């Protein structure tokens, strides 16, 4: 029961539906749980580049001394601000590679500097840092893998559904759409553009895994379907709401951070980061959101830091 | 007793009804041979698919008039 | 008040066969367990 | 290009159409079944002459009903027997104005007291018995104990007096539930109630009567025979509980507020 | 206040009926009837007999088939564990084929019981009609039950296999479960454009709501006049007496027209038939015929048209 | 120890007839109940390869190697 | 020491029989809800593995490890 | 009333009784076994 | 009397039903105390 009063927002014409609803004590487990990082001082300008000083710098050569050293002090308050600095070195060698961190932090901050500046049309002039995921851990929260389904006899193969289904918003639904959609890239329209019988060969089982989809997008963001369709008409783009936009360019980049970066890295973990199957942790809509309309409600940390 | 425990059993179908028993007897047998049969043909000792002593649809597969006409 | 219509000594006779059976069924029971154990032991 | 047209006529329109035509006209048989009974109508016109005039759309032909154990046939549409001697007077002068019993109202057979003319023949079972009997005459009845029996208690009349006492029980052979509880009233004439107008309360052991008042048993009417009961007497009996209703207290047609 | 009619106060009991006389040549009735308070306390006490001939043991025989099958899929894909059964048993189901497959019959753990089990509740739904038939027919009475159960029987065959087979794909079936079934309907509704669209679902639902209403008025109407024998309606039809009278003054004064003790009979079977006669009309339609039923509404003239105020930009254009 | 003594007059008061027809019932439904509950766990005796894997000896027997080669 | 000495006098106004039946029927019901409420929990006993696992005793025999691996080629 | 007169019901609680007691000392030896293969708390 | 009990019948009645209730009583402040000693919850 969530007993009243609520918090309603209005998103549209009067008498259509299509409006938010909050209740004020489960929106407070979300505001208890954001907390933005505190502020580093800016570097002190000018002075020798990294290229000339260090050894074994890839990514990052074209920073001064100073503001490099800011950057790694951020690293560590944001990844890893338990285990210190030699988290992902050894002890003071600072120029080896005998760490499997090293190799998938470096890869990590290459695949935040390609969203920062190339997938601005979903994360607009907020843009991301680590914290936006790791949230001060070095695993993150929210991840997925490809899912086996439940146990059932060895001659039976899995349809993908009619079980719980703790991901898919507790429905029957399809329980693992983020192999197709997500690291894969199916097409997610299903309905026609005339009103009689034409090409359209698509099913109602398709229409399911869309529906399953659909489900998680709401859920990772604390919305309805309202917050981005009519659903008196789930496919026309004129009458839908301007954040049914940026979502389209999200499910893109889902894909890059997934098909680029993250899936490589199932050569450098250990078995410790796998799942059943054997593949890797992978990153969903819930990943950074976590239950907001914007990570952090969008607060902009990343423009502070020239290294992202 | 011991060997004198069971004497009066015959009388029992003076309490319970011949036919009813009967029925009842016959029918949950059929469905409990139903029920087994198919409780074993969704397991490892599968007898339909197991492709012991030959798989059929294999075979059918591999003719050689089916591999001449796949050919073109 | 109710009653079953049985004397006292239908249900003597009842009794007996009733006891009978089902200390038989219980050793059944009894020796199946113990096949079960020495082919697969669960505890 | 999201919502181009090819062609405006499709199948989806014309079988619409046709189910159109379809209903539209099971209204019209129905309709045609709805006036066997009261029909013709009586239309009164402009300086009181009525005549009769079947409405839209018009009456069906007769229709037979052949009733079980040479219980004759019915035709409807068909005639109508007579009605017996209501006398009223209106109140206002125009055709739509309503009417005011004459005499005493509870013995008139107007308003709520009005009642129908049927055969001065018992309903029948299967194989041919009275279907509503006293207890005496179907003698494999019970009363389920779980449940108070009625048979001694008293009869209070809607205004605190005592009405007589119940006696016996009236129950459906074809049906097993009771219909009729018969009681003897203050001047010891046997007189049924029915069923669906008593209250009865076990530990009180009363059954309250709301409709008419204590005094008021002694009217009511009564039976022929009393090992059976025939469709006009029913009709009689439950006719007179049910003016009652609006006439019992001189207050009880006043208009609540 | 006075009595309401919606309990049984003072119950009596007879020995038990055993029923009319059938023709010669029947088998006799199974069962010994027994007698319930609680059923009596609202209606007729007695249970059974039964009669069991030939139409009705096929029947039987072919649905607890049907009900092994899907049972014990729904079992296995637990793992054969019944505790988990009763944990999640409104998420299970048995799954109709691959679309892939078309109309072939494929494996059996693939959509092969699912088509088993289809067969047999068929056959099963047919021998039973036979049977409703056959009941009515040989106690002499018209057989009205038997054509609204026809009714029923083609509305359950089009939804299940006839729209699977125009369509070419077993796929398009419902499948056999609690929320599986919920999630079919919404997904078919969701596929081809908004079933509010529809104009024979709004047709039935239009007889939905209009049973329910004529079902309210009626039952009101004879609990209303059951003081002066309304509820037996066989007699208040064959020799009309002051309850019937009753009755159609009320609705007559009330609306303006009335019907008889027997026409409004004729109205309740209607409203019940053209519900589901425009059930297999909708799903008949769909995905043969139309592919958007918004934009066939559109189409004709038929959906509102909200004002706009900005734009949107379609990311597939640009 | 003669606490026990008038246990036979049970069958004065409680039915015979519909204790016996009320035991067999539960007891069939208990063996079904339980060879489910223990099959469904780490102990299933059906699946489980032992002593050997049938659809696995299926796949690898001579003749069905040699035709899945000539098709591939 | 002397408050129950009445107390067989219950049987005269409660039935014995249908009290007899209604403790039978609540404890099987009890029964097998205690059971499967502890098959529910850490307390689980045919699942946990101990003395020993016996589908990992099947995947690991040396028959299924050579018809394995003659699949893998 | 149940129609026993008030020896019927002397007999009936005395079995009673007894029965119930040997069911419950059962219950506790399940229980002491349990204990030493299994403890819960 | 609405329940057919005379008085007598009823003082008896409630003697049992005192002694009853107080020895339930009695059982239910055993097993908190228990509980309270294992696992504390205030
Ligand atoms: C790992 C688990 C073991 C296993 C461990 C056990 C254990 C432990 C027990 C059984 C028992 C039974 N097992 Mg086993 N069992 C296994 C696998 C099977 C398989 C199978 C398809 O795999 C089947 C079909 C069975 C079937 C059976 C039944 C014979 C018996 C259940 C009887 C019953 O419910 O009567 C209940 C119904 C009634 C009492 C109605 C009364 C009818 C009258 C009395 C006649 C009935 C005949 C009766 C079924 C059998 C008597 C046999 C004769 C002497 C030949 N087991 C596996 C290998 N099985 C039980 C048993 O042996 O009982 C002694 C038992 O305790
Ligand atoms: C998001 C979902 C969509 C929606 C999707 C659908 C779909 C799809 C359909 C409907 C259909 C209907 N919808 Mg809709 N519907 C929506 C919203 C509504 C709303 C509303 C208030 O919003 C209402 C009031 C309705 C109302 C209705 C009914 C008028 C109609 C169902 C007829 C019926 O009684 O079937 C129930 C009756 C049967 C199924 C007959 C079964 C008979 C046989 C004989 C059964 C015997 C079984 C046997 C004995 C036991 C078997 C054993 C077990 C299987 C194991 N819908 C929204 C828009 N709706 C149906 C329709 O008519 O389409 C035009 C239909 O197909
Ligand atoms: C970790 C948990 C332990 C375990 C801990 C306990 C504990 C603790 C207890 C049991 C009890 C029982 N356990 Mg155990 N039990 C475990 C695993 C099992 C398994 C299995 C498949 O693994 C089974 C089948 C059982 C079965 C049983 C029943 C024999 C008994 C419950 C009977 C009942 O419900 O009477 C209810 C029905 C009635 C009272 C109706 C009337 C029946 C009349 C009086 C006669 C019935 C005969 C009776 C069932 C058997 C007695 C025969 C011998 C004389 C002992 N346990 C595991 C290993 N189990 C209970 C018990 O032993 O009670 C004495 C009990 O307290
Ligand atoms: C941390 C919490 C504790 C716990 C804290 C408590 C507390 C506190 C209480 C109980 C009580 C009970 N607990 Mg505990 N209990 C725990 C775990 C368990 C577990 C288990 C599977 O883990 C079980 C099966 C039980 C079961 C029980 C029942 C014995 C008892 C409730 C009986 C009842 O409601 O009768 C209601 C039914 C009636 C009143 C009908 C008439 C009853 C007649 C007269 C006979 C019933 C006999 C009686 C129940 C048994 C006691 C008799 C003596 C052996 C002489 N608890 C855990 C460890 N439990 C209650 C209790 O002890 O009552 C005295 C109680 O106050
Ligand atoms: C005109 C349309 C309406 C209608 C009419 C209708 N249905 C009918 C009839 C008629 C006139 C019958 O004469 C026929 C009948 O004999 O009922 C008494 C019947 C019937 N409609 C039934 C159910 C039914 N009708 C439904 C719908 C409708 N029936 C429409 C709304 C629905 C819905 C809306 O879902 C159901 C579930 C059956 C009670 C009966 C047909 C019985 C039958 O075919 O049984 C034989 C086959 C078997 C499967 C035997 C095996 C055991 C069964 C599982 C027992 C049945 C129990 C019951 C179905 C429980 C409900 C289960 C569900 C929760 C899954
Ligand atoms: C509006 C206007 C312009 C007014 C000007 C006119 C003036 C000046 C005044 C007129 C006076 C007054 C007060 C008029 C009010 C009436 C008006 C204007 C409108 C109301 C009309 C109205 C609401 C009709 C709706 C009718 C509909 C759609 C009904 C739905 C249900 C339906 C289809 C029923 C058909 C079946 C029927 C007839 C059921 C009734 C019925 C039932 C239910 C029985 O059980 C029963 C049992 C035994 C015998 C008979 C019956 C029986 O007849
Ligand atoms: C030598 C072989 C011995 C066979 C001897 C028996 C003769 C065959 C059956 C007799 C028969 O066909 O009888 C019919 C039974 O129909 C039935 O089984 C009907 C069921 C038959 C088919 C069963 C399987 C169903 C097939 C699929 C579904 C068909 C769907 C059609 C539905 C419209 C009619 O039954 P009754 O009128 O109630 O009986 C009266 C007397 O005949 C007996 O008292
Ligand atoms: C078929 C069952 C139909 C039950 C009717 C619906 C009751 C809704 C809950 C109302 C309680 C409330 O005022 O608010 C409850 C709220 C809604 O949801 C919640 O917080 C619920 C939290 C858990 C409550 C679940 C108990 C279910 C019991 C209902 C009857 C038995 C089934
Ligand atoms: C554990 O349980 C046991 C085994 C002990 C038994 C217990 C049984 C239980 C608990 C069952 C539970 C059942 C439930 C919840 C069922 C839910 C059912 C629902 C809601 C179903 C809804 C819809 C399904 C529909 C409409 C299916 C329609 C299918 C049709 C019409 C099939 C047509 C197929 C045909 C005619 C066959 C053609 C095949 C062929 C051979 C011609 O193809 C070429
Ligand atoms: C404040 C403590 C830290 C210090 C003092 C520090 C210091 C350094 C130095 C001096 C270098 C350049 C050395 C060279 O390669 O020649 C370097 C590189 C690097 N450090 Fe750290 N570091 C710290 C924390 C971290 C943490 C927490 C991470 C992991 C999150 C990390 C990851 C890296 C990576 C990936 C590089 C390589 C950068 C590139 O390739 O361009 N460091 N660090
Ligand atoms: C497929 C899943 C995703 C969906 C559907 C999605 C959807 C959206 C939408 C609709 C917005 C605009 C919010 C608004 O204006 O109200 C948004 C903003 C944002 N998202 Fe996502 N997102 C997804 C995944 C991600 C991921 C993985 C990250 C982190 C890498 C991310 C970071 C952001 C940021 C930073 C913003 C705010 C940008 C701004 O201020 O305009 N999103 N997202
Ligand atoms: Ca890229
Ligand atoms: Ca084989
Ligand atoms: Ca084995
Ligand atoms: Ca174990
Ligand atoms: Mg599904």
């Amino acid at each position: 029961c969530d007993f009243p009063p609520q918090d309603v927002v209005q998103t549209g014409y009067r008498g259509l539906g299509m409006q938010q609803n909050y209740n004020p004590k489960l929106l407070q487990k979300v505001i208890d749980a954001t907390q933005v990082p505190d502020a580093i001082p800016a570097a002190t300008p000018g002075g020798a580049l990294a290229k000339d000083v260090y050894k074994n710098v890839q990514v990052l050569g074209d920073l001064s001394v100073n503001e490099f050293n800011r950057t790694m002090v951020a690293l560590t308050t944001w990844v890893a601000p338990n285990e210190g600095c030699t988290y992902c070195h050894e002890g003071t060698n600072w120029e080896s590679d005998g760490v499997y961190t090293k190799i998938a932090s470096r890869r990590m901050l290459e695949m935040t500097r390609d969203t920062n500046s190339n997938w601005t049309g979903h994360v607009a002039d907020t843009g991301v840092t680590c914290y936006t995921c790791h949230r001060g851990k070095p695993v993150p929260e929210h991840v997925w893998t490809t899912d086996p389904g439940p146990d059932i006899p060895s001659v039976f193969p899995s349809n993908g559904q009619n079980t719980i289904g703790y991901n898919v918003a507790y429905t029957a639904l399809p329980f693992d759409p983020f192999t197709p959609f997500l690291l894969g890239e199916n097409e997610i329209r299903v309905s026609g553009n005339t009103d009689l019988r034409n090409t359209n060969r698509k099913s109602i089982k398709q229409a399911e895994w869309t529906f399953a989809l659909m489900t998680h997008f709401s859920e990772a963001l604390g919305v309805n379907c309202t917050y981005c369709h009519n659903s008196r008409a789930f496919m026309d783009w004129n009458q839908s709401t301007p954040k049914r936009v940026p979502a389209w360019h999200a499910i893109r980049n889902v894909r890059d951070i997934n098909i680029q970066y993250v899936e490589p890295l199932g050569e450098v973990l250990p078995a410790s980061r796998k799942g059943p199957l054997g593949d890797p942790f992978k990153v969903n809509c819930l990943t950074c959101h976590q239950g907001a309309y914007k990570p952090l409600f969008g607060v902009p940390m990343a423009k502070d830091y020239p290294a992202l | 007793m011991n060997a004198k425990s069971f004497d009066g059993m015959h009388k029992l179908w003076m309490i319970m009804n011949p036919v009813s028993t009967l029925w009842a007897i016959f029918i949950f047998q059929i469905f409990l041979g139903l029920l087994i049969h198919m409780v074993v043909l969704s397991s490892d000792l599968n007898w339909h698919d197991d492709q012991i002593p030959v798989g059929y649809q294999l075979q059918g597969e591999t003719l050689p008039v089916n591999l001449e006409m796949k050919a073109a | 008040k109710s009653t079953t219509g049985l004397t006292e000594a239908e249900s003597k006779e009842f009794h007996g066969i009733f006891m009978a059976s089902m200390t038989l069924w219980f050793g059944l029971v009894v020796l199946a367990h113990i096949l079960s154990w020495l082919y697969r032991p669960w505890l | 290009e999201f919502g181009y047209i090819t062609q405006y006529f499709d199948l989806a329109q014309v079988t619409l159409w046709a189910f159109w035509l379809s209903l539209l006209s099971v209204i019209f048989f129905n309709r045609r079944e709805d006036k066997r009974e009261g029909y013709p109508q009586e239309a009164v016109q402009i300086f009181g002459k009525t005549i009769l005039t079947e409405g839209f759309p018009f009456m069906p032909a007769p229709k037979t009903f052949k009733l079980p154990h040479n219980g004759g046939d019915v035709v409807k549409p068909g005639p109508e027997r007579p009605q017996y001697d209501f006398k009223l007077e209106q109140v206002d002068r125009f055709a739509g104005a309503a009417y005011r019993p004459v005499g005493n109202p509870m013995l008139a057979g107007v308003g709520p007291g009005a009642y129908a003319v049927r055969a001065n023949k018992p309903d029948l079972t299967n194989a041919g018995d009275p279907r509503i009997v006293p207890m005496r005459v179907a003698k494999h009845f019970a009363v389920v104990d779980k449940d108070p029996d009625p048979r001694g208690m008293t009869v209070i009349g809607a205004d605190g007096q005592v009405g007589g006492k119940v006696t016996e029980i009236w129950v459906d052979r074809a049906e097993p539930q009771v219909r009729y509880l018969e009681l003897e009233a203050g001047n010891k004439k046997k007189v049924l109630v029915p069923i669906a107008l008593c209250v009865i309360k076990g530990q009180k052991r009363e059954v309250k009567v709301r409709s008419i008042n204590g005094i008021h048993f002694n009217d009511v009417p009564t039976l022929s025979n009393y090992d059976q009961i025939t469709l006009a007497e029913e009709d009689k009996v439950s006719a007179y509980y049910g003016a009652g209703t609006l006439y019992a207290t001189p207050n009880r047609a006043e208009s609540v507020l | 206040p006075e009595y309401q009619n919606i309990f049984n106060k003072v119950q009596v009991r007879e020995p038990a009926y055993p029923g009319v006389e059938l023709p010669k040549g029947s088998l006799p009735r199974v069962g010994k009837p027994i007698f319930s308070y609680w059923l009596g306390k609202i209606g007729d006490a007695q249970i059974g007999p039964l009669y069991l001939g030939g139409w009705g043991i096929a029947s039987l025989i072919s649905g607890f088939i049907a009900l092994e099958v899907i049972g014990l899929n729904m079992l296995a894909s637990v793992g054969w564990d019944p505790r988990l059964f009763l944990k999640e048993f409104f998420w299970l189901g048995l799954e109709p084929p691959p679309p892939a497959y078309g109309l072939s019959i494929p494996p059996l753990a693939e959509g092969g019981w699912w088509l088993i089990a289809g067969l047999f509740l068929t056959m099963s739904l047919l021998l039973w009609w036979v049977r409703v038939y056959k009941r009515a027919k040989d106690l002499g009475m018209g057989t009205h039950l038997s054509w609204a159960f026809a009714v029923a029987i083609l509305f359950f065959l089009t939804l299940g296999f006839i729209r699977p087979v125009l369509m070419g794909s077993w796929g398009e079936a419902p499948p056999f479960g609690i929320f599986p079934h919920l999630d079919w309907t919404a997904a078919i509704s969701i596929r081809y454009g908004n079933f509010y669209y529809n104009p024979f679902h709004g047709l039935s639902i239009a007889f939905m709501y209009g049973s329910a209403v004529l079902f309210a008025m009626h039952g009101g109407t004879i609990l209303a006049v059951s003081r002066y024998g309304g509820d037996r309606e066989i007699d208040q039809i064959t020799d009309r007496g002051t309850a019937a009278e009753r009755a159609m003054l009320f609705w007559r004064w009330c609306m303006g027209f009335n019907a008889s003790m027997e026409s409004i009979h004729r109205w309740a079977w209607w409203f019940a038939v053209f519900c589901i006669i425009n059930s297999i009309l909708g799903i008949i339609l769909t995905g043969t015929v139309v592919d958007n039923w918004y934009l066939w509404a559109v189409k004709h003239g038929v959906a509102p048209s909200y004002p706009s105020e900005l734009t949107i930009d379609n990311p597939y254009l640009t």
